């Protein structure tokens, strides 16, 4: 039992177990399967649904070349900055939108989901960087982050500091310190005149 | 080096009734930060182990309200306020406070739909003569439809108890009715088939007030 | 589901293969590994840890110098490396993931919130058994194998290898009062099961019962009358 027309399963993967850390945020493309955005835009689940570039009334009617989903968990204080034209530590150095995206941004608080008593320090987020990212770029490199002046050589110390830093979620955090879980859609549109699309 | 034990084995539950399941330590699993290194897991049938608790007494995700660790220190214990059915499983508790040098489980909890008593119907199958050629002789008993799982059977040939040429094997409850089937084949050789003549079928249950015996002789129908 | 094991399979003694379990949806290089194996009717038993930088390892006493665990981050693939096989080492090996993270050089998980991810698990066989097809023999229905106003049957499939066999009746038009039963590992290293089925007592002569067996492995497909 698999066919093309067969919808494409988002309730079951934005339910997933774990995600990635934003730093090395995942990306699917959607592929061979009808995607439905009402049931998601007309589901209340998601705190964060805002489309950039198209209306998102009108996504079931449109026609889709290719379609990205950009998955991966920050903090609710961070969520303002997955929009094209933010600054911050998350658009600066783990996910940059441009300013031209054309696509949608949910999110929702997954405190129930990521959250552990003990504490969850699994999912990261880069804290330092030489450069701001290009949009849609993705840096997973770990080498020791130099302060400024005086040189590290590759040894973690002072001024010379690991690029990645623990989140760390507990579900007693505050709601801005608690985990949302973040997927960004992207389009690319098919060339084609008004009469078929 | 530290030893779970589980208890029950085997734990009968009704759906809408509440159950428990304790696990024991041989050493107190609380580290010195108030934590209780202590998870359960539960193995639905055919399916991967799964989280249920983890850090003692903390619901693992998705984990419904129904389910409840407790205990500290060396003693503790699961809880469903409401089991429902696809609760059935086995039950695993395993020790986390020696990670990640030793990862050590308890035996397990089997769980069952509790159901009333059922007495198996026993059918004895002599060897037929198509397999008698082969060389070997393989005497069949059928316990079928019955409850609890709890069943011994006993081969007597000529009288005699016969021990280590046996083997057995049930199947799961049936989603139906709840009740279990149980075969023991008894396999002799040819020879030894032969030089004997009543052979039976001994069946002990809880549900039957006496013991069944099936038996047959080589020759009759 | 986040982890899928492969490459279990049948092997024998003495002999080795390679596990592989890959990662997908979450970021592999910042949680660590274990691999737990499941023993045919037995319980859990962990096998091997492996922490998130692959820095610190540690496997269990009974299969220390002959498993190795290794990882390959930037492929997002977990390995077992099983040398020295035995046959107790067959098993479903199943790949979890522990939460939590290792700091300074003391291997010791911090912020631990137990296995939350588990994979489906791959089967391994380990035997020098031969591929044989089944012995199909009939449980033929007597009077005094009938209980009340049914009547019981059934046929047995003996002496087979690798598992597993499949078994209807009557092509899958007689389903009811079936029972095929869980198959078991006889002395010799071949498998042998049994399946029955109670039917009405007064249809063994109007109704014909054939038990339908299926041995893939051996292209053995066999249908055998079961008759008073
Ligand atoms: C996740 O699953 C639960 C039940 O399994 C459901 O109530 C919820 O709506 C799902 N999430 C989404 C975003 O649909
Ligand atoms: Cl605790
Ligand atoms: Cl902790």
């Amino acid at each position: 039992h698999h066919h093309h027309t067969n919808l494409c399963p988002f309730g079951e993967v934005f339910n997933a177990t774990r995600f990635a850390s934003v730093y090395a945020w995942n990306r699917k493309r959607i592929s061979n399967c009808v995607a439905d955005y009402s049931v998601l835009y007309n589901s209340a689940s998601f705190s964060t649904f805002k489309c950039y570039g198209v209306s998102p009334t009108k996504l079931n009617d449109l026609c889709f070349t290719n379609v990205y989903a950009d998955s991966f968990v920050i903090r609710g204080d961070e969520v303002r900055q997955i929009a094209p034209g933010q600054t911050g530590k998350i658009a600066d150095y783990n996910y940059k939108l441009p300013d031209d995206f054309t696509g949608c941004v949910i999110a929702w608080n997954s405190n129930n989901l990521d959250s552990k008593v003990g504490g969850n320090y699994n999912y990261l987020y880069r804290l330092f960087r030489k450069s701001n990212l290009k949009p849609f770029e993705r840096d997973i490199s770990t080498e020791i982050y130099q302060a400024g002046s005086t040189p590290c050589n590759g040894v973690e110390g002072f001024n010379c500091y690991f690029p990645l830093q623990s989140y760390g979620f507990q579900p007693t955090n505050g709601v801005g310190y608690q985990p949302y879980r973040v997927v960004v859609l992207s389009f690319e549109l098919l060339h084609a005149p008004a009469t078929v699309c | 080096d530290i030893v779970m034990t589980q208890s029950p084995l085997s734990l009968p539950v009704t759906p809408g009734e509440p159950a428990s399941i304790s696990c024991r330590s041989s050493q107190s699993l609380l580290h010195s930060n108030g934590y209780n290194y202590l998870d359960w897991y539960l193995q639905k049938p055919g399916q991967s182990p799964q989280l249920l608790i983890y850090l003692g007494s903390n619901r693992a995700s998705g984990v419904p309200d129904r389910f409840s660790g407790s205990g500290s220190g060396t003693d503790f214990t699961l809880k469903i306020s409401r089991v429902e059915a696809e609760d059935v499983g086995v039950y695993y508790c395993m020790q986390a406070l020696q990670t990640p040098i030793t990862w050590t489980f308890g035996q397990g909890t089997k769980v069952d739909i509790k159901r009333t008593v059922a007495a198996p119907s026993v059918f004895i199958f002599p060897p037929s003569d198509e397999q008698l050629k082969s060389g070997t002789a393989s005497v069949v008993c059928l316990l079928n439809n019955f409850y609890p799982r709890e069943a011994k059977v006993q081969w007597k040939v000529d009288n005699a108890l016969q021990s280590g040429n046996s083997q057995e094997s049930v199947t799961e409850q049936d989603s139906k009715d709840s009740t279990y089937s149980l075969s023991s084949t008894l396999t002799l050789s040819k020879a030894d088939y032969e030089k004997h003549k009543v052979y039976a079928c001994e069946v002990t249950h809880q549900g039957l007030s006496s013991p069944v015996t099936k038996s047959f002789n080589r020759g009759e129908c | 589901v986040q982890l899928v094991e492969s490459g279990g399979g049948l092997v024998q003694p003495g002999g080795s293969l390679r596990l592989s379990c890959a990662a997908s949806g979450f970021t592999f290089s910042s949680y660590s590994m274990n691999w737990v194996r499941q023993a045919p009717g037995k319980g859990l038993e962990w096998v091997s840890y492996i922490s998130s930088s692959s820095s610190t390892i540690y496997y269990a006493d009974s299969v220390k110098g002959r498993f190795t665990i290794s990882r390959d981050n930037a492929k997002n693939s977990l390995y077992l490396q099983m040398n020295s096989l035995r046959a107790e080492d067959t098993a479903v090996y199943y790949c979890a993931s522990p939460g939590g993270i290792t700091a300074a050089g003391t291997s010791v998980l911090f912020g631990y919130y137990g296995m939350d991810v588990w994979g489906q698990g791959t089967t391994v066989t380990v035997s020098s058994a031969s591929t044989k097809g089944p012995s199909v023999f009939p449980l033929a229905p007597s009077s005094k194998s009938t209980s009340g106003g049914t009547a019981a049957l059934g046929c047995l499939v003996k002496d087979y290898f690798p598992e597993p066999v499949t078994v209807s009746w009557n092509s899958g038009a007689l389903t009811s009062g079936v029972h095929t039963f869980p198959a078991v590992l006889q002395s010799s290293g071949l498998y042998s099961l049994s399946s029955v089925v109670t039917v009405p007592s007064s249809s063994l002569g109007t109704q014909t019962y054939i038990c339908n067996v299926n041995h893939k492995p051996s292209n053995t497909k066999v249908d055998k009358r079961v008759e008073p």
